[PDB]
DNA sequence: GACTAAAGGCAAAAAAGC
DNA sequence: GCTTTTTTGTTTTTAGTC
């Protein structure tokens, strides 16, 4: 309730003030002091100082990161990425050991397990699935109302301090078939802490069992058994892959890959429904429903795929057309798989086949062995992109 | 080329002997053309020419007048070397004040004067005058002058006014005054003199002019008068594009003195007036400041844009200074770096290197090898040969590469086993193969950490890479005592799976021949790996000289045993491995084979060992499945008791019957109690789950379960890992320390809600951030032990010195921690041994106690052998090697040279990793009583009860062995006697934990020598349900009635103050505040009857951080430290006044004593020397001054061990004592004779100066010092080499400091001698010196 | 990454940096702790003084081990004697006093 | 509003103030794909209109001249891309929330 | 080939003048160098003097006695 | 006579320019 | 990534007071 979220909207104001008032105390002198009816605004304002600023602010910062193209789960994770730092937050050096702890009101809105780790652990933890900004700037969680003991299906966005006077159980109690709680003594969290209480007592019931953990730790199967270091470490590494020449599904998954590869823009997806015309391996074009086209423009609609291109890490980006000739497409369908991703659904490696067992030291602490198959069949091998610029310039020779 | 650096102040004549030619003009380079002028800066005359072998004009075009001069160009016709080292020298019309002396915030130039500087710098920049015998009879030579009073004085006198001006004035003055005088006069004043804070100046002062007198430098030296100049290489001046240069800064400065040399010199070319010949002086005056040392007075830059140029002191020190970051830290070649990866094939002095990383290293080699074959006939022929990787290429590599070792070395080197050697094999890939057991000292998994490769290039540096660097020799860690070669995480399972027995298997019950058919029934498959066969086997043993004498016998053991057996070495017992071998029994067998055959051995056996487990831990097959981890079926009962009587609790709070914090606790009790239940039942299930059926009926062993393998085995994880896994995870704690009341109930393998996981993240994100926070200030800790142990270098063999008291085993309330047989082992003896047979000596003294004087120890029950200490050594600057003990690094004593200092540093700082950062005695054996302080009197129950509060209780074996201690505190009832023989379970002593206070003596009590309602309050409550006597303090009652110090007057039936009978003092105790008595008036007291009763560990790393500083604690535990019988002091505004009465000497000695604070100390207790007064911390500095230079190594050697033990790591106290000795590096002069008269300087040459001076002045009393200690930080600031000290800090005081005072550095550091490039005389080059010595200048 | 010899700074005579223009591996001062701990003498003053920051020893190393020799300079080197210079500039008599 | 806060503009004592009255987007010079390949900004121009009226010298406040200078050039400013983004010459660069 | 100084240190135990010594021995055996006085198989200078230790007429003392021989 | 509290100076650190 | 500038934590000296 204290630490509020300043998201590019309010730099942008505030960097745009800080030109203005530069420029305006400047032209307000020379007005002052200079031609007072024969004179044009164009000539006398300036625009050099509000763009020099602006683009600044915008190209150099410590804030204003460099985004990772590696992995769609990394650039989805970079852009919802929460920072400490920066001009305006606190420094590495002068950072407490307090300030790098889990608060028990960060349940439902900052992710506790996601968090780089070295020297700043706890103050770039990002936010988790369901938290959204408040217009104020907080951060708001939804819950679902309980007006007696029946769960209400309308949604209910609360802030952090109204958290505080409440009451609110948790999502893995079981309601019968319409909020009845199969124990009148159900459990719940009211102020920082864990305790029962009785079922009239409740109002309150969080929307699902997922708003704990963000998109980058939400991914990782099973995370309910292992231990939360290794739950970070799986969650860092993942973030981390880099994509193969052609990804396989997961057997093993959680339900949100669809969600992360459609909601990031590396996928090309179906803005308009309609049938497909005509599929190539670099253009795809696509006939409109008749009636979802609106009169006068009676066109039909043409994605552009992209191909290899050399990224932030140098790793390749190239969408494949995985469409065919003639078959339905639906508003908002994927039509089009970019790297690491396949029929809209995200694919970051591979699925080995794996046995547990020493074999003759070769794997002998952490180390791993592979067989002779898989680098046969090239299931691993990836392709990288890389830059070289060479310039011309003129000396005094 | 030396062994010895003396740095002293210069002079002109030896300046100019320095310099060879004198620069008149600045022009260092014509225009039209690029040759520099002959009579410039830059003069080839001066400093030599620019062309090798050939002279300015190229007359004698290097074939014939090498060396000698030219007529045309006077500059020897040479190399251009000379260039570099040739120096020459400005003269100074006007002499000249050094600047660093003045600005020195101890000026030297004041010191010496005893005037302030203010003044000196206005006569310095002529801003005032100086008179010089100005008048015989009105002012003195040491005044200051103005120009009025000077004319005031010269129309005065006239005759005899004679006042200079400037630096000539200021020398003229020095030189003028002597400095014999001033030295016996200032001695004088210091032998009669009562203030102090002058007293410590004038000590500076003299011993200050004592030093300079002896130094050999004339004081006016100081004011030079000729400027050295630096050789041009160090002003390079590169022709940039256009006849344009770098505009070195150092010429900038050199062009503005000479300016102003020249325009001065025009000036008195005509006798110009002295009007304008002060201006010209004083600007040469600022000029040759800016140049000696810029911006440091007047910023006068004036050659750069708004920016200071680097003229002398930039390039002394700083960041950008060259020393100890161009000496302490840089790049190096021949190296590279890459990832890790196991390769379980090779032998211990091995490692792989990739087939690219190999010929890039070893390409200079090549070419060697190459061009000697014949193969190649250029440099180019063979690396356009070697480019194309041709067959001859890599079979000469491989030639080269078998006898060449590399040195491999991780990142963070924390301790000695960083660096390794190996010798490469050559393998393809792109990953550092290495050894599996070595990375146990690498610390370093295969997660993708990076090392890097190194490659020695001389003999020297090969051939002592494979004496010490291999990895064969550095078996035993230099830590503690064990060995880092101790089989790893998966080889120990494949071990432990080799020695089992099951009840019933395939092949079980018959016999074998040796443990060669056993090899053979398993590996045909007709025996089971492990089975119930009887075996006859041959061994060794080493009874004789060196004899190995064989017996065989018929033992009954398992299969997988023989085959063990089998590759076991000679004159091994059988015994060793008939028991389930673990993980600490290998090491251990390890350790006995390093103390039966050798080195050679024990390596090539440790490497089978390592083969043979890896082969079985394959073929066993060890998987981990959900099938594996059984949860017991009771913990689900369990939690619903726990449930239930949670719930109770809460009614308890429902009702009212009990409060928030009681409750809190109940709960969390009871929560662990269901936690330790469920966690035996869980370990008695796993541990016993087989039950296999022998011939009928069904019979249970232990259980093969995997994850009960790897937890038994010792090979991964522990008890809590298992119990997480399948029992509770237990409950966690908040990070603010609060205990949550709600444990998780549910395991790994189950289900987690979301609150319990929620719950369990920041417990660990409190560790994960500690950890990752701690990689800084642990380290940096190992900095600060570093420097200040720097050299510690064993010199020689023997100082013959026998002192040292009571080496014995620790007791620490409980049951003994570690015996005396690992704290003595590895050290020498000083005192002869007895044995406890009345003159029957068993170990003779000066020998080596190393296993066998330790095997005659146990058996005599010996619990007090002294042996020589590290801080209890005489030497000059060293240790003996007959005093530091056996080298733990080697089987054998330490050897002549290598350093320890270093080596104690590393191994105190390595275990910084696993270092976090955030009223009845009870007896447990059997034994006899015996008390020690003895002190104590026969109460009214007949008993024991003490009188002083010191003493102590110790549990005695029957064999005169102590197992107990507890501390007994005052009035505390004895339950039994001295010599009664008592078991465990029984307590002894009871005490309340109020502390009541007793009398001495039988007879009435008459309440006398008190104030009524003023000293004691007749405090009638209703609990005590009497009128109770309350002494209160003077702020509790009334200050008037408060002044006399109120004692009761114990009495007998007379009604009199008897006394203690004719010996110390009467009956009156002096009650002090808050003397609570049940007492009303007059009743019977017998002797030991009670009188009153009163009312009455931080984190590791900063624990460790602060007692090597020798930090003050909050409140440091006040110590009597005279004797005699102590009494009680006046009262003043704050702490009361406590004065002591000592029997005899000067008794009249007083303190400033806190009262709100508890005071356990009375009128009647007659201390003694060395006892505490008070209760709390107690700093070093006190015990070491008062109770002896050995109490404070006793000390903090326990306290960092506790801790050490605490976060359950052990090591030698060896590495921690001999800091020790380096700490208390210092002393106070408390009797004259040597310093002046309390020169706080080095112990170790005052203890060297009265050893000498008693052999020739007999009857000298010398210097009674005092040897005061001082903390590492501050021991640092203090070291006798001045290039230490000028390595970081302060460079210019320092530099200044040893100038004045004439000192000589004989580099007896390391540190020292990296900073000047000389070889570091620790290692083999100690003994290069020591023959250095021997053949030349001997 | 691995480097024999290359080229080396325009300031300081030392190796390059970085996998990139063919650095060196750089070498801190723990491992001289670590490696004075020893009874290392030799390669300290190997790696100090001729791998890393010499000049005329660096281009006299390299042409000593082609021709079949591994033989050093077993003198002081000039990197030492320029700093006495230094000390010898200002005021101060620095001298090697004993031989 | 950041207009809105530093909106009157007025002079010592002219009688001279400049007012904003609106302002509009223009439309980006060049589309994400040549912002990559050319390696310039994503950006748009700022256009707005200025209004500077003007009083009788030494006289009530009475209007004389109103000067409407239309579309003003202010510079360029970053637009953020459909997914969310910006890139500033060559390489997509994001700028994630702070918190303080 | 040899790869410990065990034998070295049973009996002549030394880290120091022991290394300068076989230093001193192998300088001079490569450069004006002369046959060894035990076999080689393919082998530098830089570990033919250890074994030589082996042999127990070259060893620590002796090179220091042997000094003054030459 | 010694303790308390004030500034100058010294050294390490973040930031910005090259 | 290398190097200089300004800023803040650690150290030291001196005027005022119990
Ligand atoms: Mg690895
Ligand atoms: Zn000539
Ligand atoms: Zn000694």
């Amino acid at each position: 309730g204290n630490r509020r979220i300043r998201s590019v909207g309010e730099m942008a104001e505030n960097q745009f003030r800080v030109g203005l008032v530069r420029v305006e105390r400047a032209v307000k002198e020379r007005l002052s002091l200079g031609d007072l009816d024969t004179l044009m605004p164009q000539d006398m304002i300036n625009a050099k100082p509000i763009s020099a600023a602006v683009k600044e602010f915008f190209g150099s910062s410590q804030l204003s990161q460099f985004m990772d193209q590696n992995n769609p789960l990394s650039e989805i994770t970079h852009k919802r990425r929460i920072s400490a730092l920066g001009p305006g937050g606190l420094t590495r050096e002068r950072a407490g050991f307090e300030v790098r702890d889990v608060h028990p009101t960060h349940y439902g809105r900052v992710c506790p397990i996601e968090t780089p780790e070295g020297p700043n652990i706890g103050l770039i933890n990002s936010l988790s699935v369901y938290a959204q900004t408040n217009e104020y700037g907080f951060l708001e969680t939804p819950y679902r109302k309980v007006t007696d003991g029946v769960v209400t299906d309308e949604i209910h966005y609360l802030s952090a301090i109204e958290e505080g006077n409440y009451v609110i159980a948790q999502a893995n109690s079981n309601l019968d078939e319409e909020g009845h709680f199969v124990e009148d003594l159900v459990t719940c969290r009211s102020k920082g802490e864990s305790s029962l209480f009785s079922r009239d007592q409740v109002d309150y019931m969080d929307v699902s069992t997922q708003q704990v953990v963000s998109v980058g730790a939400s991914l990782i199967p099973f995370l309910e058994h292992d231990d939360a270091n290794r739950a970070l470490m799986g969650a860092n590494m993942q973030r981390q892959a880099v994509p193969t020449l052609r990804a396989d599904k997961p057997l093993v998954g959680t339900g949100m890959e669809r969600a992360v590869a459609v909601d990031s823009g590396v996928t090309a997806v179906a803005k308009r429904g309609g049938v497909v015309q005509y599929v190539d391996a670099s253009r795809i074009v696509i006939k409109v429903n008749e009636d979802e086209m609106y009169p006068g423009e009676a066109g039909i609609d043409i994605y552009n795929l992209t191909k290899y291109t050399r990224s932030n890490q140098n790793t390749c980006i190239n969408q494949m057309p995985c469409v065919s000739l003639g078959e339905p497409v639906e508003r908002g369908d994927v039509l089009a798989d970019g790297p690491s991703t396949d029929l809209g659904e995200l694919a970051l490696g591979q699925n080995m086949r794996v046995a547990f067992m020493p074999w003759n030291g070769y794997n002998f602490e952490d180390s791993i062995l592979v067989s002779e198959r898989v680098v046969q069949e090239d299931r691993f091998t990836t392709i990288h992109i890389q830059e070289l610029a060479c310039v011309s310039r003129d000396t005094k020779l | 080329e030396f062994d010895a650096i003396k740095i002293a102040l210069a002079s002109p004549d030896m300046i100019r002997s320095w310099s060879f030619g004198e620069v008149k003009k600045p022009e260092t380079i014509n225009y039209r053309t690029f040759k520099p002028e002959r009579d410039g800066l830059f003069c080839a005359r001066i400093f030599g020419p620019v062309k090798d072998y050939e002279c300015l004009c190229g007359k004698y075009k290097r074939l014939k007048h090498r060396g000698v001069i030219c007529e045309k160009c006077g500059v020897e016709v040479t190399q251009t070397k000379v260039r570099r080292e040739r120096m020459g020298h400005i003269e100074l019309a006007s002499p000249t004040a050094h600047i660093w002396f003045l600005k020195s915030l101890p000026s030297r130039i004041g010191l010496l004067l005893d005037m302030p500087l203010r003044d000196i710098e206005r006569v310095l920049y002529f801003e005032s005058y100086v008179v010089i015998e100005g008048g015989m009879t009105n002012l003195e030579r040491q005044q200051i002058l103005t120009e009025e009073q000077y004319l005031d004085a010269l129309e005065e006198f006239g005759d005899e006014f004679d006042a200079k001006m400037g630096a000539e004035a200021i020398q003229a003055l020095l030189k003028s005054m002597d400095l014999e005088q001033e030295c016996e006069q200032l001695r004088e004043e210091l032998n009669e003199t009562n203030s102090e804070t002058k007293r410590k100046k004038l000590t500076k002062r003299i011993k200050l002019l004592e030093a300079f007198v002896q130094s050999g430098n004339k004081p006016e030296w100081m004011i030079l008068t000729v400027l050295p100049v630096l050789p041009p290489d160090l002003r390079p001046l590169v022709p940039l594009d256009g006849g344009r240069f770098a505009t070195s800064d150092l010429n900038d400065l050199y062009r503005r003195v000479i300016n102003r040399n020249n325009r001065l010199k025009r000036l008195l070319d005509l006798a110009a007036p002295d009007i304008i010949v002060r201006n010209e002086k004083r600007m040469l005056q600022e000029a040759v400041d800016a140049l000696l040392d810029n911006g440091r007075r007047g910023r006068a830059i004036t050659g750069s844009n708004k920016r200071p140029l680097k003229s002398l002191a930039d390039m002394i020190k700083g960041k950008q200074g060259r020393f100890r970051q161009n000496l302490l830290g840089k790049r190096v070649d021949y190296s590279g770096r890459s990832v890790i990866t196991v390769g379980p094939y090779l032998r211990l002095h091995q490692c792989g290197l990739p087939k690219k990383m190999a010929l890039e290293l070893f390409k200079p080699f090549i070419y060697g090898k190459l061009e000697l074959r014949g193969l190649a006939t250029t440099i180019k022929a063979a690396k356009k040969m070697v480019e194309r990787e041709e067959a001859v290429v890599w079979d000469i590599l491989d030639e080269v590469i078998r006898e060449h070792p590399v040195l491999l070395n991780r990142a963070p080197t924390l301790h000695r086993l960083g660096i390794q050697a190996f010798e490469p094999v050559l393998i393809e890939g792109k990953a550092i193969q290495l050894h599996p057991l070595v990375c146990a000292a690498y610390n370093a998994d295969f997660d993708g950490d990076q090392m890097a490769v190194h490659v020695p290039l001389t003999l020297e540096a090969q051939l002592e890479a494979r004496a010490l660097m291999m990895s064969t020799n550095n078996i035993l860690s230099p830590a503690n005592g064990e060995p880092i070669i101790v089989p790893s995480q998966d080889v120990v399972l494949g071990l432990y799976y080799m020695t089992r027995d099951c009840v019933n298997a395939k092949g079980e019950g018959m016999v074998l021949t040796g443990p060669k058919e056993a090899e053979r029934l398993y590996r045909s498959g007709l025996a089971s790996l492990h089975a119930r066969v009887k075996v006859r086997i041959t061994e060794y043993e080493k009874d004789a000289n060196g004899e190995l004498v064989a017996k065989t016998s018929l033992k009954d053991t398992t299969v997988g045993r023989a085959i063990l057996w089998m590759i076991v070495p000679k004159g091994l017992p059988y015994s060793i491995v008939n028991q389930a071998l673990g993980k600490k029994a290998i090491s251990k067998m390890l350790n006995t084979c390093y103390r039966i055959l050798g080195l050679k051995p024990t390596v090539i056996f440790a490497d089978q060992i390592m083969y043979t487990g890896f082969a079985y831990a394959a073929r066993s097959g060890a998987s981990v499945g959900i099938d594996d981890m059984v949860i017991p079926e009771k913990k689900h009962e369990i939690i619903s008791e726990a449930e239930a009587e949670v719930a109770e609790i809460q009614e308890q709070f429902q009702s009212g019957l009990v409060t928030a914090g009681e409750r809190y606790n109940k709960v969390i009790d009871i929560w662990a109690a269901a936690n330790d239940r469920v966690s035996k039942a869980m370990m008695d299930n796993l541990q016993t789950e087989t039950v296999i059926n022998r011939d009928g009926q069904e019979e249970k062993q232990v259980s093969f379960n995997s994850i009960y393998m790897m937890a038994d085995s010792g090979a991964r994880g522990s008890a809590a890992q298992i119990r997480q896994l399948a029992g509770m995870r237990g409950l966690m704690a908040k990070p603010d320390g609060s205990i949550i009341e709600t444990p998780i109930t549910a395991n790994f393998r189950e289900g987690l809600n979301v609150l319990q996981y929620f719950i369990s993240t920041h417990g660990a994100r409190k560790g994960l951030a500690d950890t990752a926070l701690k990689t800084a200030n642990s380290g940096y800790l190992t900095r600060r032990l570093v420097d200040v142990a720097q050299d510690l270098v064993v010199t020689e063999d023997d100082c013959g010195t026998h002192e040292g008291i009571m080496m014995t085993p620790v007791i620490e309330g409980g049951d003994v921690k570690e015996p005396l047989r690992d704290r003595v082992l590895g050290r020498v003896t000083a005192e002869d041994v007895l044995k406890p047979g009345t003159a029957d000596i068993l170990v003779p003294r000066n020998t080596l106690l190393h296993e066998q004087w330790c095997d005659l120890l146990e058996e005599n029950s010996v619990d007090a052998v002294k042996v020589r200490s590290v801080v209890s050594c005489d030497t000059d600057f060293g240790v003996c090697a007959h005093c530091y003990g056996r080298d733990l690094a080697r089987g054998h004593i330490i050897n002549k040279g290598e350093a320890i200092g270093v080596i104690a540093a590393q191994s105190i700082g390595e275990p910084g990793t696993q270092l976090t950062m955030r009223s009845s005695i009870q007896v447990k054996n059997k034994g006899s009583i015996k008390l020690s302080n003895v002190k104590s009197v026969v109460n009214s129950s007949g008993k024991l009860v003490i009188t002083s509060r010191n003493t102590e209780l110790k549990l005695i074996d029957e064999f005169g062995r102590t197992k107990e201690s507890y501390k007994v505190p005052y009035g505390a009832v004895l339950a039994k006697g001295d010599g009664e023989q008592v078991a465990g379970g029984e307590t002894v002593a009871n005490w309340d934990p109020t502390m009541p206070v007793i009398t001495e003596v039988s007879g009435f009590v008459r309440f006398t020598d008190m104030i009524d309602g003023q000293t004691i309050t007749r405090q009638t409550d209703e609990l005590t349900g009497l009128s109770s006597l309350v002494v209160l303090d003077s702020a509790e009652r009334t200050a008037g009635g408060k002044d006399l110090r109120p004692a009761l007057k114990i009495v007998d039936a007379q009604g009199n103050d008897v006394l203690i009978p004719g010996t110390d003092m009467p009956a009156q105790y002096f009650l002090p505040g808050k003397a609570i008595v049940q007492l009303e008036d007059g009743v019977q007291i017998s002797s030991g009857d009670t009188l009153a009763r009163i009312p009455q560990i931080t984190g590791g790393l900063p624990r460790v951080a602060d007692l090597f500083e020798a930090r003050r604690p909050k409140e440091p535990a006040i110590l009597a430290e005279i004797s005699g019988i102590v009494s009680f002091g006046k009262e003043t505004k704050g702490k009361r006044r406590l004065v002591i009465t000592p029997v005899d000497g000067s008794d009249p000695y007083e303190e400033m004593i806190p009262k709100w604070r508890q005071l356990n100390v009375f009128e009647g207790e007659r201390v003694e020397r060395g006892d505490v007064i008070s209760d709390g911390p107690e700093a070093p500095h006190d015990i070491l001054r008062l109770r002896g230079v050995h109490a404070v190594t006793r000390y903090i050697v326990n306290e960092v061990q506790d801790v050490y033990r605490l976060q359950g790591v052990k090591i030698n106290d060896k590495h921690i004592e001999v800091i020790v000795r380096q700490m208390l590096r210092k002393a106070t002069i408390v009797n004259a004779g040597s310093s002046d008269f309390l020169e706080g300087e080095q112990v170790e040459y005052s203890r060297v100066k009265i050893a000498n001076r008693e052999l020739e002045a007999n009857g000298k009393v010398g210097a009674t010092y005092s040897r005061d200690l001082l903390g590492i930080t501050k021991a640092s600031l203090a070291t006798e080499s001045f290039i230490s000290a000028a390595s970081f800090q302060e460079t210019t005081r320092v530099l200044t400091e040893a100038a004045v005072a004439g000192k000589r550095d004989e580099l007896r550091g390391l540190k020292e001698n990296v900073i000047v490039g000389r070889l570091i005389p620790a290692g083999t080059g100690y003994a290069y010196h020591q023959d250095r010595m021997r053949r030349r200048a001997a | 990454h691995a480097r024999s010899t290359g080229s080396y700074s325009l300031v300081t005579q030392q190796p390059l940096g970085g996998k990139a223009q063919f650095g060196g591996q750089r070498f801190g001062e723990m491992e001289v702790w670590a490696l004075e701990a020893y009874g290392a003498a030799y390669t300290l003053q190997e790696m100090l003084t001729v791998k890393s920051d010499d000049v005329n020893g660096r281009t006299k190393m390299y042409k000593n081990i082609v021709d079949g020799n591994h033989q050093m300079e077993p003198g002081m080197p000039e990197s030492f004697n320029v700093l006495l210079k230094e000390i010898r500039s200002l005021g101060i008599n620095i001298e090697l006093e004993d031989e | 509003a950041a207009f809105r806060s530093v909106f009157p503009i007025q002079s010592y004592s002219g009688n001279s103030e400049l007012q904003y009255v609106s302002y509009r987007l223009g439309e980006p010079v060049f589309d994400v794909q040549e912002c990559q390949i050319r390696g310039v900004t994503y950006s748009a121009p700022l256009r707005v209109k200025l209004r500077l009226v003007i009083y009788e010298r030494e006289a009530p406040e009475g209007t004389v001249k109103d000067i409407k200078e239309q579309e003003v050039y202010m510079g360029e400013i970053p637009l953020m891309t459909d997914n969310g983004t910006f890139v500033i010459n060559g390489t997509e660069r994001v700028i994630v929330s702070q918190l303080h | 080939a040899r790869v410990t100084v065990q034998d070295a240190v049973e009996k002549i135990g030394n880290r120091f003048d022991l290394v300068l010594v076989a230093a001193r021995r192998a300088r001079q055996m490569q450069v004006g160098g002369k046959d060894p006085l035990v076999p080689e198989e393919n082998d530098k200078t830089t570990v033919i003097a250890l074994r030589e230790i082996e042999e127990g007429l070259i060893n620590n003392q002796i090179l220091d006695v042997r000094e003054r021989q030459e």
